[PDB]
């Protein structure tokens, strides 16, 4: 499926861009649907009015479809919404690699190929520590 | 046709290639083109000549698109091949490559469905050129061939609509009347999947380029314009510029033209008057805390929220005047007589912004003695006795 995807002129790219540039949900409807139901989002926003900036989202999606190690992409996505975090380097070290427990740490960071990409994704897909710690509503024990 | 199919295998072959091997696997095809499939027969037929122009242009664009992430180290083992590179300072050959691509791709549009390729390839090539520029006659050239393709029945031009939506706003000076003069003659049912863009187009600037086709869709297929319009005129403000004056005219005209049966609004009211009202209670409480806790300079917005808060679940005959009453708001407002007494009286302009705890205990007791599944259809008894009657241009779900 992924090999048949990423040999395309990019109709999916610009279609995704004109989805995300719709003047409906530019942080307003997202904060609406956040405050509606449960979770832990209640308050403490202050930077969420910025960082939306759809060149970020389309650039990251175009990189993660045009050849990208899926630990680098989730690193950028984790940093740009959680810079100056009180617990940050522990997060990025746990979800970065170990050089002896994962194959994703032992790989180049861009310009990859398809079988390598899906292999390191399936390696990224499971860990007794990543799945070992998440929010218990997601129920990782099953 | 043999050399054409071989170049097709080349382009699809380079599509799964790595990085440096791309230029190598296409230059041999270029040298095959340097031999004779140039030898004075692609003028007896113009169509295969045009496909030859398209394949030559996309070959040059693949050569140029190769060294986008690789500056000049790829051009390493090249002496006679470097001579052929320089035949037709790291920039002065790349721009010549792109310009030769523009030339041998514009020759195609200078020359069914043997022309949809020539239009669409030049369209996407100048599209990615403008996508390079945002990081000449580009909007003057994309819209011409794109709408010439969209006039014929196609999928790819139909999926190339919102790029035109953004290129018109981004380039207002680049032949704004041209897309109007081309949108004047299109079969106006190749927009219905995109029409939720066009309905919220008009409340912003420059609706005057496209109102012909919106008028035609509201004439011909009036059901397929309805549900975007309720939302896109629910929150629709206006500005008082000279061309902006007739925009409220045209939207009031289309507003008066639609719902001409005057029954779609009653259908929507019937569907609205069945839901959980305590859901609307927490909705009103949370989204008044979202707007009153910062500062109460919300000009008329507190009373505007109170308009909905009173229209749905207020005094129990206000739904009898706005719509037809249900069999459960006659329970709800009847128990909620004292709940909306001080509610409708002192909840207009109190500006308290902190207290909802008596509201909390009344909403939690409101969930106690109720069956909000109404157990029949008479929980909203407009629809239980439908029995469609006469000629009123029926609903068509």
């Amino acid at each position: 499926a992924l090999r048949a995807f990423r040999s395309d002129p990019g109709l999916l790219t610009n279609t995704m861009d004109v989805f995300v540039k719709e003047p409906s949900f530019d942080w307003k409807n997202f904060e609406q649907k956040m405050l509606k139901k449960g979770g832990s989002w209640i308050q403490e926003i202050n930077v969420a009015e910025k960082n939306w900036y759809p060149r970020q989202k389309i650039c990251y999606a175009k990189r993660k479809l045009a050849g990208a190690n899926p630990a680098v992409i989730t690193c950028d996505e984790l940093l740009l919404g959680h810079e100056k975090a009180p617990a940050f380097r522990d997060y990025v070290a746990v979800a970065r690699g170990s050089k002896d427990h994962n194959i994703r740490a032992q790989e180049p960071e861009s310009g990859l190929s398809e079988e390598t990409q899906v292999k390191c994704l399936m390696d990224q897909a499971t860990d007794p520590n990543i799945l070992g710690r998440t929010w218990e509503g997601w129920e990782p024990w099953m | 046709s043999w050399v054409q199919s071989y170049c097709r295998l080349s382009h699809c072959r380079s599509r799964s290639q790595g990085c440096s091997e791309q230029v190598l696997t296409v230059l041999k095809t270029v040298s095959l083109l340097d031999e004779n499939n140039v030898s004075s027969y692609l003028s007896k037929n113009i169509l295969a000549f045009r496909d030859q122009n398209i394949l030559l242009g996309t070959t040059y664009r693949i050569i140029a698109n190769a060294l986008s992430s690789e500056p000049a180290c790829l051009a390493e083992i090249e002496e006679d091949k470097a001579r052929r590179i320089l035949e037709l300072d790291s920039e002065k050959v790349i721009a010549g490559l792109y310009q030769r691509a523009f030339q041998h791709l514009s020759e195609a549009v200078q020359a069914a469905a043997g022309v949809i390729d020539a239009y669409m390839t030049l369209a996407d090539f100048c599209d990615q050129q403008l996508r390079k520029e945002e990081e000449q006659a580009y909007p003057a050239l994309v819209v011409e061939k794109m709408l010439k393709a969209l006039k014929l029945n196609s999928n790819e031009a139909r999926l190339k609509f919102p790029r035109l939506l953004q290129i018109i706003e981004r380039y207002p000076e680049e032949t704004l009347s041209l897309m109007t003069k081309e949108i004047s003659s299109v079969p106006c049912w190749q927009f219905i999947s995109w029409i939720s863009h066009m309905v919220a187009l008009l409340d912003k600037d420059q609706a005057v380029a496209v109102q012909h086709s919106v008028e035609e869709i509201t004439d011909n297929y009036p059901q397929a314009i309805v549900y975007p319009f309720i939302i896109s005129s629910e929150s629709y403000s206006f500005k008082d510029t000279s061309t902006g004056h007739k925009n409220k005219e045209f939207v009031a005209r289309i507003k008066s033209k639609l719902d001409q049966g005057g029954v779609i609004q009653d259908f929507i009211n019937a569907l609205d008057q069945l839901s959980n009202p305590e859901l609307l209670f927490k909705d009103w409480s949370n989204d008044v805390r979202a707007e009153l806790a910062k500062t109460p300079v919300n000009k008329k917005n507190i009373e505007k929220m109170y308009e909905r808060m009173y229209a749905a679940l207020g005094d129990p005959k206000a739904p009898g005047l706005g719509a037809f009453r249900r069999k459960f708001i006659q329970t709800f407002g009847k128990e909620f007589d004292k709940h909306f007494g001080k509610g409708g009286s002192k909840l207009l302009r109190m500006k308290l912004s902190d207290f909802n705890d008596i509201t909390n205990m009344l909403l939690l007791k409101m969930n106690k003695d109720s069956k909000p599944p109404g157990n029949l259809k008479e929980c909203s008894p407009w629809m239980s006795d439908f029995k469609v009657e006469f000629l009123r241009n029926e609903l068509e779900i």
